[PDB]
């Protein structure tokens, strides 16, 4: 869905 | 639990031809770097990812305007992007959306400017907006109602020390977040319209926070 | 000088197929009302003649809304309109307006009723509400600036003296007023919608209510 | 202008 933000959120 | 000093920080770590284009343009960046932000306030990073995800969701475009506000304080009539580049009120209402930049001047940045609303108080209010618990699909609302409890318990603490000679600086400082959310709504309505229209570059960040949901 | 008394008192004088149209019935009907209310205001009434027309414009239906909000704490998954009509969630959503009425019914009634917000509570929050000084064209910001500060400072007397072990009440009711904000926003634009598509009747006061500016 | 809202604010 929302896959930018996401990934910067992962760890 | 919910140190003053820690909001503190996040800020301090955190700090830096179409005025839209160029807005939107740093908004974009700017978005990169809340997230980066967001990780620094105490509990944030514990809480589930898909609620982390919810709250910035919900929160990012009253975080960056709050943000881009307070940086504007000693600017006359404009505001200050983290790229650097001032926009003064004249631009903005040479390129149609004066209306809403002279909100933001006259709700957000005067009255910040007229109190010397701090970075510790910028703070822990963009704390209080980033734990929003009536965020839409939270996993435990309650959760976000406690973070979002201990920070304006802070904040008051922080507030009643620092400035004890303003007994209601602390209400002032919550009186602001409802022109905050406010202005918010018309800025998102707006970014909208530019979407549909075709009349601004929107770059990859910025679009996805204008996707569904 | 704004005696928490007397806004009791303005709350208490005041007191009482489609449900779109039962819900605008009743709005045209309380806006009357609505009136006489903010004339029991204390310091209402010697603001300007034009300056109250500005802040019963900008406010009424955040006003409104909170008013039947806190009328509705006791009522099960629905509001009361102040004809006596009780209307169900089950309705609204059948009548494609669930998702506001949700809204209304999560972030304002359940949180009313959560915290047992008492009338003077509700009153003062609506004052507040009332001494907007964000309003545009306000002859003199600054005066309405300076009422809505002292209804705060009273309220916040109030809630220090009445609920003395509940430290963070004042800052609670305060943090109600960004979701009555977004809240009312959004039924001003269904309120447009349904004068735009003629979907529903709407009397004369609403209609001049939903008027340039 | 805002005719109703003045009547009743009159007086
Ligand atoms: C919602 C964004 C977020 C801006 C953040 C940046 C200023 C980032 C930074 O440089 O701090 C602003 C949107 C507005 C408005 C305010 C200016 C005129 C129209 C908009 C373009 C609709
Ligand atoms: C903005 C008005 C003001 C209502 C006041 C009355 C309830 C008066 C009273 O009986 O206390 C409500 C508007 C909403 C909403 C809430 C219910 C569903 C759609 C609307 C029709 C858009």
């Amino acid at each position: 869905k929302h896959k930018i933000l996401h990934r910067l959120l992962q760890d | 639990d919910m140190p003053v000093e820690r909001i503190l920080e996040a800020e301090l770590a955190v700090e830096p031809n179409d005025p839209v284009t160029n807005i939107c343009q740093a908004a974009d960046k700017q978005l990169f770097t809340l997230v980066e932000w967001a990780k620094r306030i105490p509990h944030f990073s514990e809480l589930p990812l898909d609620d982390q995800v919810i709250l910035l969701r919900a929160g990012w475009n009253e975080l960056l305007i709050a943000s881009f506000s307070h940086r504007s304080i000693a600017v006359k009539d404009g505001i200050l992007l983290a790229t650097g580049l001032h926009v003064h009120r004249n631009s903005a209402h040479s390129a149609g959306v004066g209306a809403i930049f002279d909100r933001v001047l006259t709700e957000l940045v005067s009255k910040m400017r007229d109190m010397q609303m701090d970075k510790t108080e910028l703070g822990c209010l963009r704390a209080i907006v980033l734990f929003n618990p009536d965020s839409k699909g939270l996993s435990n609302p309650a959760e976000v109602e406690a973070l979002r409890e201990k920070v304006y318990a802070s904040l008051e603490a922080y507030c009643k020390h620092k400035y004890p000679e303003q007994p209601g600086r602390f209400a002032k400082l919550l009186l602001r977040l409802p022109a905050l959310r406010s202005i918010g709504l018309k800025c998102l309505e707006h970014l909208f319209f530019f979407k549909l229209i075709g009349d601004t570059p929107i770059d990859t960040f910025l679009m996805e926070m204008l996707e569904a949901p």
